[PDB]
């Protein structure tokens, strides 16, 4: 909460408990590479519960 | 052949093959097994 973020961007996607794991800045899968692939100087955070 | 056996040898007597003379597309290696774990260190899988 210290910080000024010009803008923010909230995907939101429901998948499996290993593909949470999966999900990461340069990551391979099934999913990571054929459904959402983050960058990999990925300036940002995931949430999974 | 290596990916679908039945009796992977136990870790004391580890079963090694060797792979030569063919042409690699891992496609095969990823569609095969739900993957846990594809810790690399010398190489990637992307261009394997
Ligand atoms: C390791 O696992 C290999 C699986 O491909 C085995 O290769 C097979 O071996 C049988 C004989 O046991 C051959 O008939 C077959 O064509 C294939 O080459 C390999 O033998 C095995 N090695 C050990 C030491 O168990
Ligand atoms: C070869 O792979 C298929 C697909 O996973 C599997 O059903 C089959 O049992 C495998 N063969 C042997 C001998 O285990």
């Amino acid at each position: 909460n210290d910080l000024c973020f010009t803008n923010v961007y909230a995907d939101s996607f429901v998948i499996k408990g290993n593909e949470v794991s999966q999900i990461a800045p340069g990551q391979t899968g099934n999913i990571a590479d054929y459904n959402y692939k983050l960058p990999d100087d990925f300036t940002g955070c995931v949430i999974a519960w | 052949e290596v990916f679908n056996a039945t009796r992977f040898a136990s870790v004391y007597a580890w079963n090694r093959t060797r792979i030569s003379n063919c042409v690699a597309d891992y496609s095969v290696l990823y569609n095969f097994a739900p993957f846990f774990a594809f810790k690399c260190y010398g190489v990637s899988p992307t261009k394997l």
